[PDB]
This record gives C-alpha cells, structure tokens and sequence, in this order.
C-alpha cells in the first residue's frame, strides 16, 4: 500500500475520535436537561400542572382569608397601624388549606408520626410521587436507583412517638424522606436559599446529572406555614401590601404578600430521555446563579448581578438575548424590587431584537402571591404549561406599567393581556427567574421539547389497582372523567400505560372487551362499584406458588383453539410442534381436527380426542409460559398426567405423543 | 453508530466454493477500504485481504496462501463487501472477519465460522473411563463429525467439578472430546447429547 | 523484514498496573515523526478491537485505562485497572511494512493466583472401545496454575498426541489438561508399559503415572 | 466570582426589629459572607444533616470544575444557643 | 509536496488537537480541587 | 489549470447575528482521500493570521466554538452563530490540492453593519508656501460614510489617473464609519493650466454622483 | 507552550542582505516543516517559501519571485529557522511572518517588519489646509522617510473629530499623511508634528 492512504486511514480515525471527544466536551459542559415530569400544589384549589394552567390561563386569584383550623387566634391578630409585636395588617394571602392532609397509609406511615411530621415532609412526598407518575415512570420501580433528591426548603417550626418527632422536622429529612420512602439512592440534599432556594437547586441537579451523578433528579421546592410569624414580624417595616395582592411591574405595586405551595420537576437527561422513549415537556438549556454580593443593604437588589446572571444563563445555554420570546420575571411586587427588576431586564434582554418582537414578561406571584422557596420552580411549569398550549397568561392586578422604570425603548413589554405564541421558524423559547432576599440570584432558560407505529392488539385489557378498595373506586372514577375529556385516544395505548407505567396494589381490576362501547360504562360501573359482564376485580395475594391443572376428559367442544390458530402465532406454532411430533403414531392431522376440515375424525371417536386435547392444553400450557407465567408445579387427571409430564419435563414431546396416542389407540 | 454484519457461513465440502457477505451501515462505506482477517482454531489471526475504496480504484490485494483461489469485490450501491473463496482447502476451517481499514482494524465484524471437511454427519461414540484404584472418572465421545455435542453428568445434577473439554480434530477428519467429573474419592452416568444425529446416548462409569 | 515480539503471558491481579511490552526488528519511527504501530485486544470469544494506533494515540470508544508508550524499537501498553472484561489476547501489530502476514502470537492475559500443582489422573482404555478395535489412553490434570503444563507419552511417541486445555475457571482460576494417545489393536498389544511425565512450574519433579495393561 | 458553599442548619436563637430577619434566616448564612466581602459567586447553604459540610465540599468542587467560581469557600457552622440536642436526642 | 508528506501535517494537527480536547475532558470531569486556606474554631481551645 | 477561489469581497455584521462568508473553486476539492483540501484562516486588524478550519470541517483547537465549516466539492461555508467585535478583519479561504499557493487571495472584508449614510464631500485649494515650494497638491475628502468604496475622480477638466493617491481610516470605534481622502498632484506649473479642477465622488448612499467644483487655479 | 518569535527586520538599502531568524520554542522543532509568508503593506498574504524537516532531507522551496535571491535554512541542535535574503529589492519590502507547517500554517509568529529603500532621515514639510473660510480644516505633512510621525491638535487638547490618516509610499520613496479635524464654522487650531528619527517638532498653526 501506498504511504498516502496508508496515512490517510490514519488521519480518518484520528479526525473520528476528535469529533467524539469534542461531542463529548459539548454533552459535558452543557447538554440540554429534559423535564420529563412535574408535580405542584399551589393556592387556589391547584392540585396539577393543568390546575395551574387553568388558574392563570384564567386570570384568577388565589389570594384569600387566612387559615381558621390551623390554632390561628385570626380575630385577633389584626390591627390597621404597621407598628405593632404579634399583629399584622394584611387580611388575606395565598394558602393550601388541604396543607395537613395527607395519605399516611399510602407511605406505610403510622398516624402518630404523620401527626408528629412537617407538612412539608408530607406534601413533598405527595408531590414527588405525583411528579414520578406524570413522568411515565412507575415510582416502586424506582427502588435502588441512582436517583437524586434536590429540595428547597426552610425550617418553619412546625412543633410514644419520640423517635418520630426528631426525623420528623429536621429540614434535612425533607429531602431525605424522599429517597427514603421511594428507595432512591442518588444524592439528597435540600437547599435553603430563600426565594431561589427552588430554582437553585435546580440548577445543581443539573449538574448532578451532566457529571453522571444521577440518572434522574427531582428538582423542587416547598413552602408551609403553620405559624403567621411570617406575616406579624415582617410587616413591622411595612414589607407586605396592605390589599395581599403582588401587584408586579404595576405602579400601584406598594408591597408582596406570601403564599404556601410545593413544585417539583422530576428531570433527566434529554439523550437519557429520548433513549427511554420519554415524554419530554420543556427542555432546561443552561442555567446560572450568583450573587448580588455589595449592595444598598444585605436585604436589597442589585440590577447589575441580575444582569450578570441572566448574561451567563444565557451564555450557557448558548442562546442570544433575541432568542428568548418570553420571561418569567421574579416580580416580588414592592416598590424598591419592581424597578430594579425591570431596569435588569431591559438592559439584559431588550436590547437587540426586533421591535415587532418584544420581550414579554409576566409574574406567577400576581396569581399565588410570592410563594417563598417553592416559587421558582414553580414558574418554570407555568412557563411550560404555556409553552405546551402557546398561549402567554395574563399578569393580573397591572392598571398601567409603573413609571418607575422608563419602558421607552420597548423592548419589553408586560403581559397585560393574553397573547398567543407563535410557533414559527424556531422553538419557543423562555426564561424565569428567582432572585432571593439573601442576594442569590438564579436564572433558568426553558426551551421547547424537540418534535420526537404498532398494530392494535385485540382486546386490550385495561387494568386499575388501588391500596384500598374506595382508592380503586377513586382511580376509576378518575380514569374515566380523564377519558371522557379526549378525542377518541388508542385503546391499546391506555393500556399499555395503565399495565406498564402504573404500580401494580393490592386491590386490582380488570377491564376486558374487543369494542369501544362498553369500557365507558364498564369503568362507571366501576366506579359506584356495580357489577358488569366485562369487569372483574379482587385483591391479589402477597405470597403464593402457581400450579398448572391439566384434566383429563370432559373438556373438548368443536371449535376449540379454532381461533388461536388465526389469532394467535405462538399457538399455532406450539399446535404445530405438537403436529408434527403427533405425525408418526397417528393417521390423521391435527390441525384439521381442530379446524373441523370435511373428513377428518370427530372428537366421538376415543383414539382421536385424548391426543387433541393432550395437543391443545401443551400448546395452552405453554402459552401460559410465553407470557411469563411459569409454573411452580403441575398435576394431572387420567391422561392428563401425560401432558403434565411433557410440561414437568420427565418426557419429551415425542414421547408423551407416543403414550398418548397409543394408550388411546389401545 | 457503525455496525457490520456477517452472513455466508456454514459447512462446504473440499473443493467448492463459497461466498461471505459483509453488510455495513451507520457510516460512507465508499470512503473506506474493507478488509478481510481470518482465524484458524486456536492459532492466531492472519490477514486473508482486502480491497481499497472506488475512489482510490477499488483493487484488491490477497496474502500468497490465497492467491487467485480468493477474490473480493464491494457492491457500493448496497454497501456490501463480498469475499468469494474457489477450491476450498482443508486449512481454510476458521473464522472470518470483516474489517473497516485497509491497514488499521478499526472496527471489526462478529465474526462468521467456515468450516470445510470431506467427513459425513456421524453421531457420537460414547466409552467410559473408569476411576483410578482424589478420584476422577469421566466418558469419552469418539468419532462425531459435527458440532454441538454436549455432556450431561446425572442429567445436569452433577455440575461441581465437571471439565467438557473442547473439542479436537484427529486425522481422521474427525472431532472427539471428553468429559470428566472429580467426585470426592452412588453410581455416576453421563449423557451425551448431539442434536445433529438426535443421538440420546447414555453410559454409567464404574471401576 | 521487520519482526516484532512480546512477552509470551503474563499473570494479572485486578487492580495492580500491567504493562505488556513488545520489541521490534527495526525502528518503527518513520520519517513524519510516527511509530506506524498498533495494539488490538481480542477479548475471549468476542471479535478483535482496535486499543491504540501510531503508538500512543487511544482510539475513541476505548476506556481511559489502557496508554501506549515508547518508540523506536521498543515499546509498551500500560493497564491502570485490570478486571476480568480485560482478560484475553493482546497483539502489537506494525504498520510500517505491508502487507502483514500474521497478527503474531499474541500476548496472552489470564487472572492471578497462587501457584497451584495439578492432580495427575491416568485412566486406561476402557473396553468398549477395545472391542471396537482401537485403543485411546488418557491422562488428565485438573486445578493447576499457571498452563502450558507439558505431557508426554512413553510408550517416547510423539506423533499421536493431541490435548486441549479448557478455559480459565471462574470460580478459582484454575486450567485443566486431558491428554490422549490412540494406537491401533494390534499396535495396542505391543508393548506393556505406558508411562504419562508430566511437567508444571508448579511441580517440584516430573510426577509421572504409569500403567501397566498391554 | 468567589463561591460560599456553608453546611449549616436552623438552631434556634431568637429595638432593631430591622435585622432580626436576616439575622436569623439560615439561608443567610452563606449569603452574609458574600455581602461582608463582597464576593460575587453562588452563596448556598446546605443543610444534609452530619455530613452537610462535607456535601457543600463535593458542591464546591463540582462549581470549580465548571469554571463558574473561581474560589469557593466550603464549610459548616455548629453552634448550640439552646441545650434542645441535649433535651431531644 | 507530494500528499504522502502532506497529509502528515493534517494528521499531527489533528492528533494534537485530539490530545488538547481528552485533557479538556479529564479536566472537565476529574480535575484535583486544591485547598489552599484553612480555618476552623472548636472546642478545647482550638482557634486555628 | 491552476484552482482559484471566489468569495464574497464583503459581508456586514452585526453584534450578535448570525454570519455566512461563501467560497466557489473551479475545480472539485474533494481528494481521493475523501477529503476537502480548504483551510480558512483570520487576519485581525493589527494582528498575525491564526488557522480557523481545516480540511473543510475540523475546527483547530482553540479557536472558538463559534466558528464552522460546511459544504463539499466545490462550495464551501464558513457560518460563524455570533458575530462580536473582535470577529471583525479578513478571512482568508485557500486550497491546498495544488501547492505550492502563490496568494491567499483578496479575501473577505467584515465589518459592522449599520445605517448607509452618505458621504458629507470636501474639498480644500492648495497652500500658498506649498505652490512657491514648487508643488501643488488638490485634496479631497469623504467623512463619515458607509459601506466603504465610494469611488472619487479628479475631473481636471471637461478624467485623471496615474497622479491621485487615496487613503482610508479604519471602521470608527464609536459610529463606525470610514473616511476617504484623495491628494492628486501635479506639479507647480501645471496648477495654472485651467481654472477649472472639480471632484467626483459616487456612493450607493448618494442618489447620483456628486460634484465640487474649484473655479480657481 | 507553542511560541515562534521572530528577530533581525528593520530598515535596510537596496541591494544589501539580511538574516531574519525565527525562534521556535515548547515543541519537537525537527518534525515540524518551517514556512515564511510576506504581507506588503495593503496586499495579501504572500507565500514567500518554505523548507522540510531532517528526516525529509531538509530541501527547500521558493516562490518564483525570490527564487535565488532568498535561502531559507534551518539548525535543529537550537531549533531556530533562518530565512537570508540576498540582493533585497525595493517591493521585498513587507511584513515577514514565521510559521511552522509546509502546507498547514496551523501557527504564526509575531511578524518582523522588513523595508527596503535607499532615502535617508528627512524631517517633514507640513503644510495648512484652508477650510473654505460643520467646517473641516487640517494638515498636511510630506517627505519624511523613516516611520512614524505623531500629530496632535491643540498640544493634544482637540481630540474629538480627528482622523489621522495612515501614510503612503511616495514615487520618491518618502512618506506623505493628512491630519484632519471636523468643527463648528467659528479658536486658532495648532497641529503639532513629531518625528522621534529627525527629533522635529514642528508646529502649524491652521487658519482660514
């Protein structure tokens, strides 16, 4: 060979291994974050991430009364006047007044600790296991995988059972119990960052997912009082607005107003993802967090950090200031914050854009209220719910843009009014932001899900399982309300999920039919618990051993396994083993028996009907084993013995077809 | 993601001939030269040949032990490379790999078994070994012809201990192993199974 | 020609370094600066792959662990980790001259352990294959470390041998060797004395087993 | 752009009525630093009880791997204003 | 310049930029943290 | 059959922008190593070449991310996402099938884009010392124009070459803009041969030409 | 870290020779083949020669505007590389780089100036502008031979609206520039010209 190619091969494997180490280099210091999953609860009866699209898509309020069943002496803390220890001057503010509840049974939690644990304990392990249900995932199989656990949290002082009541409120635990009670075994580390607590560590699970750390992360944050310290004390320098309402980016902005809630986004890897064949909802391009560091107080915005990390969230998503079509702005509602904020934004995204294209900002906090630690991951769903229906929700509680900062330039503009999304000539892409009181800012930038068939099988069971038998009810109630609301969805893909992507309980039911027509009122039935020829329910049993049955004579019918030989490939591929093995000792095919073909034997006749039947309950037996129900033992009855031995083992197929066919021969 | 896969093996009798396909796909199979490396039982690999890319001209090249009673072509259209071997010898019972590189290996096929013998299918000759009088017994298989053939001792109950030896050509152009069990100094029975003959032999060893 | 040549084994424990060095006839270094060599690993079973190319440059898709070092004449693969997915046959493959005959004999790499002598075992020719009409006596080694450990016949026939050694055990890391010697009926009642020497590192004589049937 | 990453938890302490706020937010606690000397990278306070300190650690070193910080100061704080340890465990 | 010669440039400039990415890489993923101050207060007197 | 190279002789950008400079051989570049023999290098203002790409595609180490090379055969790309300040200067795309490369070629002028402003002409007589020296020296002058190649002639009376000597500034740190400045001379005898030496000066900013007359000499 | 410095440019007259030597540091200097590259002023790049490693025999090659007149050479025992040009004519003037590479200049040198002409140090000959009597005015320096002359208005107190022109090669080999400043049409303006070879700080005061 020439020295030229000889070279030249050389160079190819040389250029090759560039490319993947430079491909390498790119997955490495910024791939794209997949969310393939997300769960909230927030104020105003939202229980869902389609509960918050509702409520902002709407423009409603959730501000409302206080608490009246958490002890609060309600009548008696508050006066007008700004100055008082243990009064407070705002009537009302966001709240999760179902906060105490909880499924303690669900967990295996007994009451006596559930009562002697914090409600963000509680709420955050509702809220993950939701997140790891929505994700496709089933959450018991998660059990001993390297998932990781990043929480933002605060110690609110929530306080036989003396063992409980010192796991049950370290902040610590908040995270912990999460990978506790799941199994998982990633990292568990809750932040505490005030208001970017969330979104902070968000930002860190990104990174425990780039370095291989973690193959899926929940990324979250929660937010309870069970004290109104957080209203008494702090409205002492006339923090909160006097109305409750978080007026953001509006001149009548005269103070913030806090709110409970609890966000969590169960993300992974967009290859991992893909690779999965995961539903992929919002894409996490890059982050960046840093902090404001000297200001006018320790307590005070800097407009310069929170350009700087809006630059370098920017610069590590490697997307430009006119990429981005929308911001999720922090948008606390006082009067010092706003303007700082909106000069912040001018100078970092509006710019250089086009006119035609403005920035579009808007507040989750004017709907909820600030709520406080879990507010920032929270904006990021409702900055996905629009992204997925293209709609930008309205900020509410804006009479005009406050005159504070000089919106001249505009390139940014607020979302006074509801705007659609256009969905043209690039993916919709937006941000959010959650600066904190500490000075530790945080930026995140979302980026549309990249656009990603089968026969139907006939007779697709659809199956439900419960811990309880009123939780089944529950389940198929909900199943079918969620149905109802859907444009004739695959029968087969509900299946597959409720089969595949659910974790199978105690208490199960079974839907079975080859139309479309029953399974509605089948799963009514269901629900209020009345019986119906296609439904079928029991409680499955924890231990127990299989055993196949093989009787003897009694059951043949013409036309038996006459379908299975169309339907099904593996029977008449097991039907034809038999056939074959059966060829030898026998004048006569079995497969036109089964199939009742003009001349062949009847089943009357005795040399013919034991090595059918010994034939069909083989091939039934092992199309019992095909789908991985396998035997710990077999019995027999007579003949049946015969193919109960071929099933055990002891004979071969040729053998058991030589003693069947010539016992009844004889 | 580079992939080749190797189909065109199987038995042939001496003096015949016999084709080897190589399909690849996940990359340009014209930029690259494509080679073929094969390997004897037991012995090392040696280099068949290979044929360089369309755009250098597309010729080939051959070791002298199959000089012109080789040959090598690529259907570029399909991406496929074709190995045709002519009057098969008995030395030429290997493995054959298809490689990407007309001399540096970079990526390698799964490998196809050619195994070329004038000898007939057979079934196994089972005899015993009887234990010495720290106690080894074994059965001994003689005179099969194709593989597999595999030795169950007390019907896969005995698995301690149990050495299957691999299999070995004698002169005779036929393969014989043995299998041995070191029991620890009830009667012991081994059975040979041979799916080819669906021979079912069976055979007790005792002194 | 150029001719290249390694260490014919060469024992591994998981976890210590390993180094497999080979040596050339010739200095590889060509005139654009490269030593025009390669090291391909061929795993027990699998297909061969590519390890390094031009000395030292780590094809993509290879783990980090192995390092190609040295030039001119001599040179060197270096293993941080060694596990039991490393064991198998390692060739250092010149490039310089083409075309390439044979790989070579490779370098063979198997787990580490103590050294463990073997348990001879001559068994006679059973009967049955008398009657048949031909005779095939076979010794037998089992649980023994390191291989290669050498048999021969006295009978000193040396034209009817032919043994096979079974892959290292999973279990303890162990090789077994049968030997067989077949002679003829009338060539099996010739002679009366049949003597297996067995030769091992491990072994401190040539423990030799006789048998005494004609 | 220096880093604080601080292991510390909430133990109960508490005529300003200004700084009693943010004298007592744990999440200060990293924050205060970087506003006393100015630094300018991530300011986080872990809290993953014992091992805490050393989990901000792990954190600093992933934050300096990926060239955001410069520097980072990683550590933890323990100080026990009540005897409720003492009284609890 | 014949090509034999020349492809050689291109293939030294690619395998040192090959080398250049797989130390980036190395230094990305496992690069040694160094402690280069140290304080600590705890009981028993110890300031330092 | 020697290969040349056609790009475009310039290309605004903008801070931020993508860009796409373009490159056309007359012949296939493509080897028979299936390679493209192209390499693309930068010249700063001020500053030494650096190699960008090689062979077509591959990036040299430690160039930035930004930079890429596309295309095959005979039509080559370099795409750079965001166009900076620092980007501005020449790219140089040139083959290498055929060495030895006698030239890099004319290159590729970039430089920020903005408004086309026209040209605010000038022009200036003569000194009095310079005449008695025995020189003459007509100078004209643009300022403050863009794109840069306005063309300018010396109508000495009812075209001129061979005597004029031009000379542009560099893009404006600040506005970003260039400015021109011819100096035709002819000699101190050849001043008083007519009354009459107007200037010409042609630009995509000006609807038709423009003319400054003298009417002294 | 790969560095090439370079050294021995300046001015030199017609007809002479020079040695422009090129250091080569933090890389194996022997493998690499050493290329020279001449910029003129205002044209582009132009390759100038180039030279192979040892192990190739070390043979050289010229563009056919040099071929004879320039050497290039190289000695790999200090890892330099030589370029002697012999008989050095009026257009050699340029700016030589150094790069390693035949074909792939994959790194460059600093660059060293080189100029060729036999005029001697001259001093200028600046001259007014008369604006015209929005108003631009400047001035106008001439004949002087060796580079640079740095103009200032006012002392350096008028620095908004300059533009100082880069200079141009004469036909008689001396250099020429315009020094202009935009103001609104009213201060008596004064350009200060300094010529560090001549040590001429000649001034003019501009005026109507």
């Amino acid at each position: 060979v020439t020295d030229s190619e000889k070279v030249a091969e050389y160079l190819r494997r040389a250029t090759l291994d560039l490319r993947a180490a430079r491909q390498r280099i790119r997955e490495l210091e910024s791939e794209p974050i997949a969310i393939i999953g997300m769960a909230c609860r927030l104020p105003g009866g939202v229980d869902s991430p389609e509960g918050l699209w509702e409520l902002v898509d709407s423009g409603t309020d959730a501000i409302a009364g206080f608490p009246l069943d958490r002890g609060w002496d309600v009548e008696g803390m508050y006066d007008p006047d700004a100055e008082a220890p243990g009064k407070t001057y705002v009537k009302e503010a966001g709240f999760l007044y179902d906060a105490g509840e909880f499924d303690a049974g669900f967990f295996g939690i007994s009451p006596r600790e559930a009562v002697s644990m914090d409600p963000q304990q509680r709420l955050m392990l509702e809220a993950s296991w939701e997140a790891f249900e929505r994700a496709g995932l089933d959450p018991a199989r998660q059990r001993g995988t390297a998932t990781g656990v990043f929480v933002g949290a605060t110690a609110t002082g929530y306080v036989g059972a003396e063992g409980f009541a010192i796991t049950g409120n370290m902040t610590a635990v908040t995270s912990g119990r999460i990978s506790y009670t799941l199994g998982l075994q990633g990292p568990a580390v809750t932040i505490d960052t005030a208001c970017s607590s969330s979104l902070v560590a968000l930002h860190l699970a990104c990174q425990s997912l780039r370095q291989g750390e973690c193959t899926t992360a929940l990324a979250g944050g929660v937010t309870v009082m069970p004290t109104p310290t957080a209203f008494t004390e702090f409205s002492r320098q006339r923090g909160l607005a006097p109305d409750g309402r978080c007026k953001s980016f509006a001149a009548a902005a005269d103070g913030t107003n806090w709110a409970e809630g609890v966000a969590v986004l169960v993300v992974e890897r967009l290859s991992d993802a893909r690779r999965n064949g995961h539903r992929v909802l919002a894409v996490v391009r890059g982050t960046a967090i840093n902090q404001d560091g000297a200001s006018n107080g320790l307590s005070a915005p800097n407009d310069l950090a929170q350009e700087r990390v809006i630059r370098s969230a920017l610069d590590n998503a490697g997307l430009t200031a006119s990429d981005v079509d929308a911001v999720e702005a922090h948008g606390t509602g006082t009067t010092l914050g706003d303007p700082i904020e909106a000069q912040a934004l001018l100078a970092a995204y509006g710019h250089e854009r086009p006119a035609h294209r403005p920035l579009r900002v808007g507040s989750l906090k004017s709907n909820i209220g600030h709520a406080g630690p879990a507010a920032g991951v929270a904006g990021v769903i409702k900055m996905v719910m629009a992204m997925r229906h293209g709609v930008l929700p309205r900020s509410l509680h804006i009479d005009e843009p406050t005159p504070q900062v000089d919106w001249s330039s505009g390139a940014v503009t607020l979302l006074t009014e509801p705007v659609d999304w256009p969905d043209s000539d690039r993916p919709r892409r937006a941000g959010v932001s959650a600066f904190g009181i500490s000075g530790t800012n945080a930026h995140v930038i979302l980026e549309q899900a990249p656009t990603q068939p089968a026969p139907p099988v006939p007779a697709a069971p659809w199956l439900l399982s419960a811990k309880t038998p009123a939780a089944l009810r529950a389940q198929a109630r909900r199943l079918h309300t969620h149905l109802a609301r859907h444009p004739h969805p695959d029968p087969t893909d509900i299946a597959h999920a409720l089969a595949t992507t659910r974790t199978p309980h105690e208490h199960r039911a079974a839907l079975v039919t080859d139309d479309h027509g029953t399974r509605g009122p089948a799963l009514a039935a269901l629900a209020e618990g009345a019986p119906d020829a296609c439904l079928i329910s029991g409680t499955a049993l924890s231990k127990g051993r299989t055993v196949f049955v093989f009787p003897g004579q009694g059951s043949q019918w013409t036309g038996m396994g006459r379908e299975l030989l169309h339907t099904s490939p593996e029977f008449a591929a097991y039907i034809a083993e038999c056939e074959t093995a059966l060829n030898d000792f026998v004048d006569w095919s079995l497969t036109d028996v089964l199939r009742g073909t003009e001349g062949a034997p009847g089943y009357d006749r005795v040399d013919v009907v034991q090595p059918a039947l010994f034939a069909v309950m083989v091939s039934l037996a092992r199309l019992w084993q095909h789908h991985g129900i396998h035997p710990d033992a077999v019995i027999g009855h007579s003949q049946g013995e015969i193919a109960a031995a071929h099933i055990a083992g002891a004979l071969s197929l040729q053998d058991a077809a030589r003693i069947v066919a010539l016992r009844s021969q004889a | 993601e580079v992939q080749l896969v190797q189909s065109g093996g199987g038995l042939v009798q001496p003096g015949r001939s016999l084709r080897l396909s190589c399909t690849a796909s996940g990359f340009t199979f014209g930029d690259y030269a494509m080679s073929w490396v094969r390997q004897a039982p037991g012995k090392g690999l040696e280099w068949v040949g290979f044929i360089r890319s369309k755009a250098y001209g597309g010729t080939t090249e051959y070791a002298a032990s199959v000089k012109g009673r080789f040959t090598i072509s690529r259907d570029d259209s399909k991406s496929i490379a074709y190995l045709q071997m002519n009057s098969l010898k008995t030395e030429d019972t290997a493995v054959y790999y298809c490689t990407r590189g007309g001399t540096l290996f970079d990526y390698w096929g799964q490998g196809t078994l050619v195994t070329v013998s004038s000898a007939s299918t057979k079934g196994p000759s089972v005899f015993p070994l009887a234990p010495s009088s720290t106690a080894a017994l074994g059965c001994l298989v003689k005179d099969y012809f194709p593989e597999p053939v595999t030795v169950s001792w007390n019907s896969g109950a005995l698995t301690s201990g149990v050495h299957t030896f691999p299999a070995v050509l004698q002169s005779s152009g036929l393969y014989s192993l043995s299998s041995v069990v070191t029991v620890p100094s009830q009667t012991y029975i081994c059975n040979v199974n041979h799916k080819p003959s669906n021979t079912k032999v069976d055979k007790k060893v005792e002194p | 020609v150029v001719m290249t040549q390694s260490p014919l084994s060469l024992p591994v424990t998981p976890g210590e370094p390993a180094s497999i060095s080979c040596r050339s006839s010739q200095s590889l270094l060509h005139s654009n600066g490269y030593n025009y060599l390669d090291w391909y690993l061929q795993k027990p079973g699998q297909s061969p792959q590519l390890l390094i190319y031009l000395g030292s440059n780590r094809a993509s898709g290879v783990p980090d662990r192995f390092s190609g070092s040295g030039s001119g004449t001599d040179f060197t693969l270096k293993i941080s980790r060694v596990e039991a997915e490393d064991v198998g046959v390692y060739y250092c493959m010149q490039s310089l001259q083409t075309p390439r005959l044979t790989f070579g004999p490779g370098t063979k790499v198997d787990i580490k352990r103590t050294v463990a002598a073997p348990s001879v075992f001559i068994f006679p020719p059973s009967d049955e294959q008398l009657k048949s009409g031909t005779a095939s006596v076979v010794c037998l080694l089992n649980n023994f470390y390191p291989r290669g450990a050498k048999v021969q016949w006295k009978v000193l026939q040396s034209g009817n041998s032919q043994e096979s050694v079974t892959e290292q055990d999973s279990k303890d890391s162990t090789y077994s060797l049968s030997s067989t010697l077949t002679l003829s009926k009338a060539d099996y009642e010739k002679h009366k004395v049949y003597a297996c020497e067995v030769t091992h590192q491990g072994l401190s004589s040539p423990v030799t087993k006789s048998f005494n049937r004609g």
